């Protein structure tokens, strides 16, 4: 799980 | 804990720990230090059980295939030779010990599998794996058998396997990557189904393991066998009038062995590094140490230059490296060990009937690949996870976008990288490997 802004 | 002030090495039971002994003595009357050597059983497995609460051999010896798991799981200390170390050895086997840019063993040996034949029994070795069924008639009407070999590790039925199939793994984007069919293939599968082939005919017999094929070759029992360098010692004590060969060609193709560089790492909860370090650059890595080694079982083509030189004219390394330029060299990725688990449990299931060969393969297949595409995921989400810069940040968001799988939260852009197809995280890494971030 990627999660960037 | 491990013991100060002292060395303790671990080795396999094949190879020659009483000639190592010997560099210990030598070791010890120089510089007081007594070295302990040690072969326990299962001593790759053993290893990473020990050193990961602190204990185990202040060296292990293994093939380099190993190392990159225990260098990932921080079992190993990153050793520092100096660039007039370095020169003494060949380059080739300085990569195969190299894991994520840092070096963690010292490459010690080049082994190869080839094709030992008794020159009494068979004057003239089959060049081809086909014609070994009729060899075996006509050895079995004289008491004979044409070949016996260990059936119970994949290391040895891998290269009739990759004959026809190929290489099982592929370098791409900084990193080595088993291949989408490098075990599922037509021609992997026409390999292992001739090895079962040759077990249905009583050519051979599925329980065959390394003892046996050893004591049958040993004894004159069976015109041939396959074996390492490490092997060549516990023949010549036999007297056995023997050769050392190209291994037999499967479809026209050449068997391709996995080629292992014997190497020797420093486990890093050591507190003897240093006297590590001396013992392996200046007492082994010489023309007496590996000498020592040698004349109690044969290292192969060793990594040191100047002694290698003076081993070059042996005509059973000339084979050894002859199988080793027909082979793949192996990874060091920490899927080692699953694939090794899969390709065994493939073999002895279609030996025994348990699987048939497509099944068998179709499975070693997803079980290898499933298991180091994970840790590649797993490695490319954690260099994901620390990027920041935006640049870079926008053209993994544009490459995601493309494809519609992600989703958007109040505050974060959200993507899987087990919902992307295989071609998109090639992409991912291509790109990365261009960012100049690591
Ligand atoms: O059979 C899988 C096994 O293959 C290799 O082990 C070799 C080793 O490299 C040789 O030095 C010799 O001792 O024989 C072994 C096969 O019995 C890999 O190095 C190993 O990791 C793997 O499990």
């Amino acid at each position: 799980p990627v999660a960037a802004p | 804990k491990i013991e100060e002030g002292k060395l303790v090495i671990w080795i396999n039971g094949d190879k020659g720990y009483n000639g190592l002994a010997e560099v210990g003595k030598k070791f010890e009357k120089d510089t007081g230090i007594k070295v302990t050597v040690e072969h326990p059983d299962k001593l790759e497995e053993k290893f990473p059980q020990v050193a990961a609460t602190g204990d185990g051999p202040d060296i292990i010896f293994w093939a380099h295939d190993r190392f990159g798991g225990y260098a990932q799981s921080g079992l190993l200390a990153e050793i520092t030779p100096d660039k007039a170390f370095q020169d003494k050895l060949y380059p080739f086997t300085w990569d195969a010990v190299r894991y994520n840019g840092k070096l963690i063993a010292y490459p010690i040996a080049v082994e190869a599998l080839s094709l030992i034949y008794n020159k009494d029994l068979l004057p003239n070795p089959p060049k081809t794996w086909e014609e070994i069924p009729a060899l075996d008639k006509e050895l079995k009407a004289k008491g004979k058998s044409a070949l016996m070999f260990n059936l119970q590790e994949p290391y040895f039925t891998w290269p009739l396997i990759a004959a026809d199939g190929g290489y099982a793994f592929k370098y791409e984007n900084g990193k080595y990557d088993i291949k989408d069919v490098g075990v599922d293939n037509a021609g992997a599968k026409a390999g292992l189904t001739f090895l079962v082939d040759l077990i249905k005919n009583k050519h051979m017999n599925a329980d065959t393991d390394y003892s046996i094929a050893e004591a049958a070759f040993n004894k004159g029992e069976t015109a041939m066998t396959i074996n390492g360098p490490w092997a060549w010692s516990n023949i010549d004590t036999s007297k056995v009038n023997y050769g050392v060969t190209v291994l037999p060609t499967f479809k026209g193709q050449p068997s391709k062995p996995f080629v292992g560089v014997l190497s020797a790492g420093i486990n890093a909860a050591s507190p003897n590094k240093e006297l590590a370090k001396e013992f392996l650059e200046n007492y082994l890595l010489t023309d007496e140490g590996l000498e020592a080694v040698n004349k109690d079982k044969p290292l192969g083509a060793v990594a040191l230059k100047s002694y290698e030189e003076e081993l070059a004219k042996d005509p059973r390394i000339a084979a050894t490296m002859e199988n080793a330029q027909k082979g793949e060299i192996m990874p060091n990725i920490p899927c080692m060990s699953a694939f090794w688990y899969a390709v065994r449990t493939a073999v002895i299931n279609a030996a025994s009937g348990r699987q048939t060969v497509d099944e068998a393969l179709k499975d070693a297949q997803t079980a290898a690949a499933d298991k180091c595409y994970l840790d590649e995921l797993v490695e490319l989400h954690r260099r994901l996870m620390t990027l920041r810069e935006r640049h870079i940040l926008q053209q993994i968001v544009n490459l995601i976008e493309e494809t519609g799988h992600f989703h958007i939260t109040n505050t974060t852009f959200d993507f899987d990288l087990c919902s992307l197809d295989k071609t998109t995280v090639r992409k991912l890494q291509s790109y990365l490997e261009t960012s100049g971030t690591s």
